């Protein structure tokens, strides 16, 4: 049971008590999200050619 | 109408619990794996604790203490023993033991020539498909994770036969931690008799089951499946040695039974858990020729006497499972606590 | 989030017609479409089923079609008929003489057209349109062809729009003419590709309710129309008044419809009684909504297994028992209930009740039994087709058996893909 | 001084921002119209209270916060409640269709539209900032919005403000308030993407909280309110450092050094006592040890999980009210002989600990009464992988059958993701045993 680095203030207080010791790039991102785009693009258009049909 | 599903086939106990709830017209089984259940028995191997409890409208109860485990492995409980302030390594009726791996190799020997100098009982046992020797060399490359405990030199041995046997207790803790022995125990005895200078010889030294039906001279010679109930073997106490089973035997056994879970109730009790657990125990016992008790070891996966099955597994319905989901003389002895 | 609502057809504009009835007495709208309610929850959603006039007056956002007049004019004479906007009348004169090629193919092409230009209209005026329910039948000739062409042409304008339809199937206990079960496997496979949510209101089935339930001898349409007219209010409740949740048919389908063509909804409402004031309990709602004498598509759910679940009551009631029988009904009969989709039963409440109840539940199920409703009409459908029977009506209006063939399997298909998520 | 910008996305975080900054404006003395009294820099300064609201020549508070839902309904209700003059315009984006429980919906199809404005809507609050710490970000795991547009936002941040850090407040999906039967795809689809953006994140069980509502305010159904106020009054002692004068936890990056050691295992457990009915009006006080006590009760905890059965990593104790040093000393002591408390090998077992002696503040007719003195346990616990099992064992059910993938495939989300996110569960699942062994 150490209490180590006790700091004080007028709001409150503060220790610690030791017991024992011991990413994508923008054009990435918008690269998948056209992708995406172009893939719901493709199934409508497949979509209104089964209904030309 | 409870539900509960069935996790375990290979369990004797609880496929007859089940059969009873059944029987009840009150239970009704589920599937394997359909969450909408009130009681599990599920597997001994990786149980999912962590799933229970979170079904919205159903109590849910488990027939295992998660945590368990470590009063039920050997190593588990050699290291409880030593390193439980409640038990302590000074404890009196657990076998002085050292758990090594193929850790206490320096310390087990560190004993051990005080035996081989002082010519004291010097005869151990490796156990983790097991080795009784008298040499520590001997007993290491057999290793070569297992723990070494000093054999029982001086054991009881019942009269006629010369022979050695093992007590083995039921003990039932319910989801409030209430511990409940079975009043009715067995004793597996083995049918040849103790030869104390041939530690090779394992059907005099070992009273498991299986090893007294393939392995032995006279199996069932005494008694019936190499079984003794407390009725005979209490007559006997009283008609040898002039003391009776509850004196000489039985309050230490209680005691055994209420250090060992009292030790571990902080860590696997489920009072103000969001699920409820209980669990059958088998606690194996030693009796020396002063009429003291040891503890062998406890497995929380336990069979029973066939001629107990229906006792006892009424027994759990009654006391672990309709204690929490009701229907509409007590076969256990309450250790207080 | 506007829904736009279409009826076609004479039982389509004879059920509408009941259920914007009952709707505008909920929301407390008289037939000239003025308000005279008591509360600001019939207010609040409003808007999804009604177009607010100038004057505070309020227009259901409905288009009536038919392709013979008899039914709409009835219907602009009957109770609520001043109600509707009189340019959204679309009808012709010939009728369909409950032909599915001609709703389809002929006579429904000719008027078509103009069906979509007062769906438009009514679409512009929306500031964000969700999408379409369709009320009509499937055995007859402008509800099932003439529907099912509409919703085709629908789906074209609106790709990205919910569909939704309210469809009542035919039954030989309650049939019109023979050729019932040829319209009815015609139109379900359009119902298949081009709806989101089809809830099934099999005719057998509210025959079977009026006469054995209601003790109604010699049920009428009407008598019939009553049961679905309060079973589409109850259905609607979320959609029209305030609630946790939104009038959104779409979140509807993302959790009811586990697989594209498995939407096939069975309906169900309780109570039923004969009595009429005594009152119900929250357990006696619960087990009625649950019972299949309460369901209107003549399928046992017990010879089947829920996929999803959706439940609505209504009333002032405790939402503690409410919970509490749901959450009974299921953990007791967890048998009926798929295990692979993990809690598949909605629980909706609404403080307004229907008229003239202290309270009602109405039931939404996504059952795998519905397959014996289709299993049904394709008994009937080959029993006919066998021997070409009565074909030459559809042949005449330019249809050939190949397509019949092709309806008949596409609906042993539905059947099949329903086995498959039941028994293999 | 450093500033935080707080981002509250779908309906969850929204409603759960609102509930919070309603508690900050009672904390810090700020009326509804934003004025606040005891602040004399008018119109600047650079006080603690800053970080989270910056201020107007006119004396006006502005909370540095951006709300953002795919759908106006409930942002509606912040710009004509109480705190309407505390936000301006600009800090309000509602779209008009929202993401109807579809992660895909919300990240791909909507997303892709409204990204932008919002990515400008945040750069504008930190145009203002002098020294940016990051962003505290509030949504939930189950619905479309909360889940699908915070892993594109939380992405794009990551490359607009790399050096930044970034917190969450996650609402963990549970039946007794789900919304949806697909949240268990859209809580592992949003994790799988957002783990490598998230510095640290606090999840919230529904399940807990609403247990918790139930028990100890004994309301028989708990509304979101109910929930709200509670999960408020947690992410109050959470960020109370940032606010306060104080020591512990002063920025952002604090709390990535004090409760995770490794990145990929980010998510402590919070646990907080006491939670007392109002409708009492004579409750006896606990002590410092009774409420450090509770910290270790299951039932206390803002997720159902038993850690006896793991290992602690760190431990923080964030106290408010009456408390010193000397009893939490003491208390520590007697919990650590009566209860199972296990660290990590390579981790020192300790706690650092943080008081502030202003006690929790609680609003004017709420169900939660005013205690003496309250204390939030943040403990790293491998035990916490439980909810992490939950989850992806129902995910296992229903993409066992493929069932509602096609909603997800049918906005441009390939089947393929569903795989790649419960493959990045399953290592994370792993990483927990590892250390919990
Ligand atoms: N604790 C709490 N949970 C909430 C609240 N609102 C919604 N939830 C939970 O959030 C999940 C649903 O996600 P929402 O945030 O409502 O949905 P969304 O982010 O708005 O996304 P979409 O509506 O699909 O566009 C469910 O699990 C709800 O239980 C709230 O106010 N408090
Ligand atoms: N220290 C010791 N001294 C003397 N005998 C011992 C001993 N340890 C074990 N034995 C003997 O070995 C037998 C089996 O030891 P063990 O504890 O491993 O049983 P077991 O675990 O293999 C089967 P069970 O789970 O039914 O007990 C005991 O029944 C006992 O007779
Ligand atoms: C528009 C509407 N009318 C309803 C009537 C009854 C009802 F129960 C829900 C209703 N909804 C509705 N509206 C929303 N806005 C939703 F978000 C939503 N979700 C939902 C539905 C079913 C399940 C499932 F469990 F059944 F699968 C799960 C989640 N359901
Ligand atoms: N429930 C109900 N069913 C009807 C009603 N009118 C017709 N039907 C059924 O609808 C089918 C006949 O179709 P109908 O709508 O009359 O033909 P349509 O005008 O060409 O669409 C048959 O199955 C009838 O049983 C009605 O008012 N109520
Ligand atoms: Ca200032
Ligand atoms: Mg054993
Ligand atoms: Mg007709
Ligand atoms: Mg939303």
């Amino acid at each position: 049971m150490e209490v180590i680095e006790l700091n004080k203030c007028t709001s409150g207080q503060s220790f610690e008590v030791i017991l024992k010791p011991p990413d994508p790039s923008l054009e990435e991102i918008q690269k998948k999200l056209e992708a995406a785009e172009e893939r719901r693009k493709y199934q409508e258009a497949e979509l209104l050619k089964h209904l030309a049909e | 109408m409870y539900t509960f599903v069935v996790r375990d086939e290979n369990s004797s106990v609880y496929a007859e619990v089940s059969r009873l709830l059944l029987a009840t017209g009150q239970w009704k089984r589920l599937r394997k794996d359909n969450p909408r259940f009130n009681l599990m028995l599920g597997e001994r191997n990786r149980l999912p604790f962590g799933r229970l409890g979170h079904e919205p409208g159903l109590v849910q109860l488990v027939n295992y203490y998660r945590g368990a485990d470590k009063l039920c492995r050997k190593a588990s409980l050699v290291k409880l023993i030593k390193t439980s302030p409640e038990l302590s390594e000074s404890c009196t009726w657990f076998p002085e033991s050292y758990v090594i791996y193929p850790d206490e190799r320096e310390v087990f020997l560190a004993a051990y020539n005080r035996r081989r100098e002082g010519r004291e009982g010097n005869v151990w046992i490796a156990k983790s498909g097991i080795l009784i020797s008298s040499e520590a060399s001997e007993l290491l490359d057999f290793i070569d994770v297992h723990v070494i405990q000093k054999y029982l030199e001086k054991p009881l041995l019942l009269e006629p036969g010369h022979r050695k046997f093992d007590i083995r207790s039921w003990v039932l803790v319910d989801h409030l931690y209430n511990i409940y022995l079975y009043r009715e125990g067995v004793l597996r005895t083995s049918s040849e008799p103790y030869n104390s200078a041939n530690f090779q010889d394992k059907t005099c030294h070992l009273t498991n089951h299986c090893i007294q039906k393939e392995y032995s001279k006279n199996y069932g010679r005494y008694e019936e499946g190499n079984e003794m109930f407390f009725e005979e073997f209490n007559q006997y106490l009283m008609d040898a040695l002039n003391t009776t089973l509850e004196n000489s035997i039985l309050l230490q056994i209680k005691h055994i039974i209420r250090s060992c879970l009292m030790c571990i109730e902080p860590a696997i009790s489920t009072k103000h858990l969001h699920y409820q657990s209980f669990q059958l125990f088998g606690f194996d016992f030693m009796v020396d020729e002063e009429l003291k008790v040891w503890l062998i070891e406890v497995n929380g996966a336990p069979a029973c006497a066939q001629k107990l099955y229906a006792e006892l597994c009424q027994g759990i319905v009654d006391v672990a499972i309709s204690s929490v989901f009701p229907l509409a003389t007590s076969i256990f002895i309450k250790l207080h606590h | 989030r506007e829904i736009v609502h279409i009826q076609a057809g004479q039982c389509g504009n004879q059920i509408g017609a009941k259920f914007w009835e009952v709707i505008s007495d909920e929301h407390g709208i008289d037939p000239t479409g003025s308000y005279h309610g008591d509360s600001d929850l019939q207010l609040e959603r409003i808007n999804v089923y009604y177009n607010e006039a100038t004057g505070n007056k309020y227009v259901p956002r409905a288009i009536l079609v038919d392709l013979e007049p008899g039914t709409m004019d009835s219907v602009r004479s009957g109770p609520f008929g001043q109600i509707f906007r009189p340019d959204n009348f679309v009808f012709g004169q010939s009728g369909a003489g409950n032909n599915w090629a001609k709703g389809h193919y002929t006579e429904g092409a000719e008027l078509v057209d103009s069906v979509l230009d007062v769906v438009r209209k009514e679409s512009e005026s929306c500031d964000c349109l969700q999408g379409f329910q369709l009320t009509h039948s499937l055995g007859g000739g402008t509800g099932s062809g003439m529907g099912t062409l509409l919703i085709s042409k629908i789906r074209e304008e609106y790709p990205d729009r919910i569909m939704n339809t309210f469809s009542v199937m035919p039954s030989p206990k309650v049939s019109d003419t023979v050729v019932e079960p040829y319209n009815a496997t015609l139109s379900v496979h359009q119902l298949v590709e081009n709806t989101d949510e089809t809830y099934c209101i099999d005719n057998e089935a509210l025959y079977d309710i009026c006469f054995r339930t209601l003790k109604l001898t010699t049920p009428t349409y009407g008598d019939l129309n009553h049961l679905v007219s309060a079973t589409m209010s109850g259905v609607t409740t979320c959609l029209r008044f305030p609630g946790q949740l939104n009038a959104d048919l779409r979140k509807l389908a993302v959790n009811m419809v586990p697989f594209p063509r498995l939407h096939f909804f069975m309906p169900g409402f309780a109570p039923l009684t004969s009595q009429q004031y005594r009152a119900l309990t929250v357990p006696e709602l619960t087990q009625q909504m649950f019972d299949s004498k309460n369901m209107m598509a003549a399928c046992d759910p017990r010879h089947g297994r829920y996929l999803t679940v959706a439940a609505i009551f209504r009333g002032r009631m405790s939402m503690k028992e409410v919970d509490e029988q749901m959450l009974n009904v299921q953990n007791k009969n967890s048998s009926y209930f798929v295990e692979w989709i993990p809690n598949n039963v909605k629980t909706a409440v609404c403080d307004i009740p229907p008229r003239g109840l202290k309270m009602s539940a109405t039931f939404i199920g996504n059952s795998t039994a519905i397959q014996e409703l289709f299993k049904r009409i394709s008994e009937q459908f080959t029993a006919m087709f066998r021997r070409k029977a009565f074909l030459h009506w559809y042949t005449g209006e330019g249809m050939d058996e190949m397509e019949f063939t092709e309806a008949e399997s596409n609906m042993n298909d539905l059947v099949s893909e329903y086995q498959q998520y039941q028994d293999a | 001084m450093r500033e935080c910008i707080s981002i509250h996305v779908g309906q969850a975080g929204v409603q759960i921002g609102n509930a919070c900054w309603e508690l900050y404006c009672l904390e810090h003395g700020i009326q509804p119209d934003g004025q606040m009294p005891s602040d004399k820099t008018i119109g600047g300064g650079d006080d603690s209270f800053n970080t989270f609201f910056s201020e107007t020549g006119a004396g006006k508070h502005v909370p540095r916060a951006v709300f953002v839902d795919l759908e106006p309904t409930v942002i509606d209700e912040v710009r004509t409640g109480t705190y309407r003059q505390l936000f301006h315009p600009e800090q309000l984006i509602t779209g008009k269709e929202d993401a109807a429980n579809n992660y895909a919906r919300g990240h791909y199809t909507i997303g892709k539209e409204i990204i932008d404005l919002v990515l400008d809507r945040i750069r504008k609050l930190a145009d203002q900032c002098t020294g940016l710490q990051g962003f505290l970000v509030f949504h939930s795991f189950g619905g479309g919005t909360g889940s699908g547009f915070t892993s594109l936002l939380m992405e794009r941040l990551s490359v607009d403000y790399g050096k930044k850090s970034k917190l969450e407040f996650s609402i963990y999906p549970a039946p007794q308030v789900s919304t949806a039967v697909v949240e268990p795809y859209n809580s592992i689809l949003t994790t799988h993407t957002t783990l490598e953006h998230s510095d640290c994140a606090f999840m919230v069980d529904n399940e807990a909280i609403y247990d918790i509502c139930r028990r100890n305010l004994d309301i028989e159904r708990p509304t979101y309110t109910n929930l709200n106020r509670l999960i408020s009054q947690i992410v109050s002692s959470i960020t109370a450092s940032l606010r306060f004068d104080g020591a512990l936890n002063v920025d952002l990056t604090e709390f990535q050094t004090n409760l995770v050691p490794y990145p990929r295992i980010h998510f402590p457990l919070a646990t907080y006592a006491p939670v007392i009915s109002a409708e009492k009006a004579y409750h006896e006080q606990l002590s410092v040890a009774e409420i450090t006590n509770a910290c270790f009760e299951p039932a206390n905890q803002m997720v159902k999980c038993d850690p006896r059965h793991g290992k602690y990593m760190a431990c923080c104790l964030l106290y408010r009210g009456d408390v010193v040093p000397k009893d939490v000393n003491a208390a520590i002591a007697t919990i650590k002989t009566k209860r199972s408390i296990q660290f990590v090998d390579w981790c020192p077992t300790g706690f650092k600990v943080g008081i502030n002696y202003q006690p929790p503040t609680v609003v004017p007719g709420g169900d939660l009464a005013k205690v003496q003195r309250a204390v939030c346990m943040l403990s790293n616990t491998t035990a916490i992988a439980e909810a992490w099992a939950r989850l992806d064992h129902k995910f296992d059910l229903m993409y066992a059958k493929r069932a509602f993938v096609h909603w997800y495939v049918g906005e441009g989300m390939e089947e393929g993701e569903f795989s790649e996110a419960r493959e990045d569960m399953a290592a994370l699942e792993k990483d927990y045993e590892e250390v919990g062994v």
